[PDB]
């Protein structure tokens, strides 16, 4: 346990708040981390994504030359303007051969036309790092020249103004990267698709708005029960309706239906094979979703996250620890029914199941194995991640392993962890773990 | 509402 | 060796003679030991601290003089209740952060209300008004005086409200030897802990107060939204029962709500405050009081002892205070007092009082 792997970041900088893992054509595997207050050149705290190469000491990295510098583009009478003050550059990061997606979801946009604008709204922005090629992309498939008066005329329909687009982002097998932007449709929340390779074909210097042919925005609706959702909070990426020619979206939406939270496993065109719901009010179902075969019979099963579940215990006291509720896919054409297998935390207080890390499998056996955060967990009440080994037949309630914050308070350890990806090619995933409060990240190379 | 808006 | 009662002022029901008799003069011998009962009954009505939480967001609009009416009636109907009663109260909107407000153009930081072309005014966390006081118009004119706000996304940060108008008390102004009444207003989904990562808050709620000098949650763009089980932590803890009154378009969320927070109660924030005002009389139904006695100004040489008679009847020896006595109930005590010759004083006074009775039995002893 003595290698707990220290990544440090510069004070103010949230060094940790979201991280992922690249792997460039070259072949050099880094830590990409986005820490969304870092200190730029002009003294302000905008985003950072330090492309963290692996060091066994880490410490600081270097900053990844993200443009920062404000564009004031002119074009067709108007001023594209992107507000990149407090946009926190780094909030989530992701990566598909030698492109790293780097998502301002805080990325401030807007169109100075007149007296009208697009008011500065975090429509978020993913920057396209190709460093080998040096080509600095940007990409906003919510980036939109409507007017506000535009949006709010049709009833807010296809509201994409707060997208906080790369709130979440996954990258399909094929190639096409999925953003979920929880603020989309005015807080409803979308998936928006694109090929990173049209993407970056279809970039332009200075351009800042152009439609891009591929992308696949997803289709919005007007039934109160999705509203203030976040469908889009959590995304992940699973086959469900049992056709591999075709990849399913899997999005937890933590406040669907009132607060109640649900995820939803729609089509690649955007249509519901199914939809499970929540036990627990105000529990935050969604809030971390999670796609793996945690049977392994060879179909996806869903794994949500219920960080605010509260149980009942001895003297009818409701004790608030959180939940992880497991989904089991049935064999053959058959729709997920009641929640398969049903997991709890013991430390209170601790917001049990805020993220969750598909782990893949721990003992390189076939049983998947995943893990789940707890930030203010422990006995001290600083910071815990549990390991769930999960079993064939599914989840088991007792957290084989227990990480605990080495951090001090406020630290909230684990509150973005990330595994499934091999750091020193051991055959084993190495477990990243983003305490943004002490603006560090600390990698753990679990040993099973 | 969907907003901060009246129902 | 005869005890000649003093002052037997009868006991009140409700001068608030909550101890009968009064004053006895106890004439003992040397070796002597002798036995008399006192009664003692409580009269003076309950003390009470009400605080009240309120939402302003431009959602709040639809129905904000009734979140107002919520406040005066509530008062009114407590006044009527009990006399030993203070209360105070506090406003919230959301997270003062984007997405949360509007930022463009920059003359929505002091009134995001550009769009409509209206004045409101710049989005806050919690902004504490008014300190729990006897003075009951003063909450009144300070509860009329809040005005609506405006933010982004239809659910409000109802619960860092609730955490900051519980975690302090000087601030806030309760009483330690009172009960706590915490009324809670809203009319749309309420921001629970995790909602505000939208605007970059990622630090929780704590239990600590972030209010100072300029009567605002400081630390309001820094920390998260609470969560139910911290909610109920600082409500138990400081003995505080809460009221959700809440808007009927969604009453059942809020039911759910309250069933997932024990002992807390929902009302039917609407037209009327019937659903409310009867649960706040529901829990001033289930305030239990306590009669423990000391004994002052007593040397060691006297020996005592005692038993007990309660509102059950029971005869108890060497128990002093039975729990969960009521308004109206008569407790008797007969106290045993022995003597160990005749002191050079030969005239002693010393006082028994009830925990928490400013009333007391004096008693003057002499020797023969
Ligand atoms: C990173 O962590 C936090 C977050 O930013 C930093 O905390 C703040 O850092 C500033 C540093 O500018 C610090 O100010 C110091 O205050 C000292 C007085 O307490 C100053 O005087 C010093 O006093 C010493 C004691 O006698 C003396 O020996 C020394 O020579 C010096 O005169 C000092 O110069 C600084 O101005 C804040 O107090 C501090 N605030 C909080 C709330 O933490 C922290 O510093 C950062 N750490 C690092 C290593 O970068
Ligand atoms: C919080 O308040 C809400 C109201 O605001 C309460 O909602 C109530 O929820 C119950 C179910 O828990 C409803 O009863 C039935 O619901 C079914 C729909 O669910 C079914 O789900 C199974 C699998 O889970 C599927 O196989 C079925 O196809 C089906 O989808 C419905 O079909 C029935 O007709 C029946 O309505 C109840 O109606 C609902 N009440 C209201 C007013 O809407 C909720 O109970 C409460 N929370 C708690 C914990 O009590
Ligand atoms: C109050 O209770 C005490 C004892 O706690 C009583 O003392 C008892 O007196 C009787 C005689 O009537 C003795 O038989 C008992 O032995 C005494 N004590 C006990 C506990 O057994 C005292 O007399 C009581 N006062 C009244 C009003 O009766
Ligand atoms: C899978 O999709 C491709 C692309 O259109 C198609 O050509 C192929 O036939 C499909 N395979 C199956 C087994 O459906
Ligand atoms: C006092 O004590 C005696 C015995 O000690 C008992 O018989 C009697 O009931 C008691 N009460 C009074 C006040 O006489
Ligand atoms: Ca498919
Ligand atoms: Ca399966
Ligand atoms: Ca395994
Ligand atoms: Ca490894
Ligand atoms: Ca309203
Ligand atoms: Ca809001
Ligand atoms: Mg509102």
């Amino acid at each position: 346990p003595v290698q707990l792997t220290f990544y440090a970041g510069p004070n103010g900088s949230q060094f940790g708040f979201s991280l992922d893992f690249h792997k460039d054509s070259h072949g050099r595997v880094a830590i990409v981390v986005g820490a969304p207050r870092t200190l730029g050149p002009s003294q302000e705290e905008t985003g950072g994504v330090f492309l963290c190469p692996w060091r066994a000491e880490g410490g600081q990295c270097p900053s990844l030359l993200f443009d920062l510098r404000d564009e004031t583009r002119n074009v067709g009478s108007q001023t594209l303007q992107t507000f990149k003050a407090r946009q926190g550059l780094g909030a989530s990061v992701v990566s598909w051969s030698d492109v790293i997606v780097a998502c301002a979801p805080w990325q401030h946009w807007n169109v100075l036309e007149k007296t009208e604008e697009a008011e500065k709204t975090p429509v978020g922005s993913c920057f396209l790092a190709q460093p080998e090629s040096g080509r600095r992309a940007e990409y906003s498939p919510c980036r939109g020249n409507t007017l506000s008066r535009i949006y709010v005329e049709n009833d807010f329909s296809w509201d994409k103004r707060y997208c906080e687009a790369g709130f979440s982002s996954v990258v399909t097998q094929a190639g096409e990267l999925v953003l979920g932007a929880p603020g989309g449709y005015y807080f409803l929340g979308l998936l928006a698709q694109a090929p990173v390779a049209d993407i970056f074909s279809s970039y332009r210097p200075g351009i800042l708005l152009w439609h891009v042919s591929s992308q696949s925005l997803s289709f919005d609706s007007s039934n109160p029960e999705y509203f203030d959702g976040y469908w889009g909070y959590s995304v992940a990426v699973g086959e469900f309706d049992g056709d591999l020619n075709t990849t399913e979206y899997v999005v937890g939406a933590p406040t669907w239906s009132w607060t109640l939270g649900a995820v939803e496993i729609l089509d690649s065109y955007y249509q519901r094979l199914h939809r499970l719901r929540g036990e627990q009010m105000a529990s935050y179902f969604g809030h971390s979703v999670a796609v793996t075969d945690v049977n392994g019979d060879g179909r996806h099963d869903l794994l949500v996250g219920a960080p605010l579940y509260m149980e009942s215990r001895a003297d009818r006291k409701l004790a608030e620890v959180g939940r992880v509720y497991l989904f089991l896919q049935p064999r053959g054409p058959h729709a997920l029914g009641a929640p398969s297998l049903l997991l709890t935390g013991t430390q209170l207080y601790g917001r049990f199941g805020s993220a969750i890390a598909p782990l893949g499998d721990l003992d390189r056996d076939g049983y998947n194995d995943i893990a789940v955060a707890a930030p203010y967990g422990g006995p001290s009440g600083r910071g815990q991640v549990l390991v769930f080994l999960g079993q064939s037949e599914g989840l088991r309630s007792r957290p084989s392993q227990v990480l605990d914050s080495p951090f001090p308070t406020g630290s909230a350890f684990g509150f973005s962890l990330r595994g499934a990806v091999d750091i020193d090619d051991n055959g084993y995933p190495d477990l990243i773990v983003g305490a943004y409060g002490a603006n560090q990240v600390a990698v753990y190379r679990a040993q099973p | 509402x969907r907003g901060d808006w009246p129902c | 060796s005869e005890a000649r009662v003093l002052e037997d002022r009868p006991l009140s029901d409700k001068q608030v003679t909550q101890v009968s008799p009064q004053r006895i003069a106890l004439r003992l011998r040397p070796d002597d030991s002798k036995n008399f009962s006192i009664q003692v009954r409580q009269v003076e009505d309950y003390p009470v601290d009400i605080y009240y939480l309120m939402d302003l967001s431009y959602s709040m609009k639809d129905d904000l003089w009734s979140i107002q009416n919520l406040g005066t009636k509530l008062a009114t109907q407590m006044r009527k209740l009990t006399s030993n009663l203070r209360i105070g109260f506090g406003a919230f909107v959301d997270k003062p952060v984007s997405p949360y407000m509007y930022i463009s153009p920059p003359e929505a930081l002091e009134n995001p209300c550009y769009d409509m072309k209206t004045t409101c005014l710049p989005m806050f966390g919690y902004k504490h008004v008014l300190t729990l006081t006897d003075q009951v118009t003063r909450f009144n004119e300070e509860v009329k005086k809040q005005s609506v706000s405006r933010n982004r996304d239809a659910p409000e940060g109802g619960f860092d409200a609730i955490m900051q108008a519980t975690v302090c008390d000087e601030k806030i102004g309760w009483r330690n030897d009172a009960s706590h009444l915490l009324v809670f207003t809203t009319d749309a989904k309420t921001h629970i802990a995790l909602d505000g990562r939208l605007a970059g808050i990622v630090q929780p709620n704590d239990g600590q107060c972030h209010v100072g000098s300029d009567n605002h949650y400081s630390a309001s763009t820094t920390m998260d939204y609470p969560s139910l089980g911290l909610m109920t932590e600082k409500l138990s803890q400081k003995n505080i029962n809460l009221i959700f009154a809440v808007t009927e378009n969604v009453v059942n969320l809020y039911q759910n709500y309250s069933e997932l927070i024990p002992g807390t109660t929902v009302g039917v924030l609407s037209m009327d405050s019937s659903n409310v005002l009867q649960l706040i009389v529901d829990a001033y139904g289930k305030i239990r009081s306590k009669v423990e006695l000391e004994v002052r100004d007593l040397p060691e040489e006297l020996s005592l002892s005692f038993n007990a008679t309660c509102l059950n009847n029971e005869v108890i020896p060497g128990l002093k205070s039975c729990m969960g006595l009521k308004i109206g109930d008569t407790v008797s005590f007969s106290i045993e007092a022995k003597v160990r010759g005749c002191p050079q004083e030969k005239e002693k006074s010393f006082t028994i009082k009830p925990v928490g009775f400013k009333d007391s039995l004096i008693v003057q002893v002499t020797f023969d």
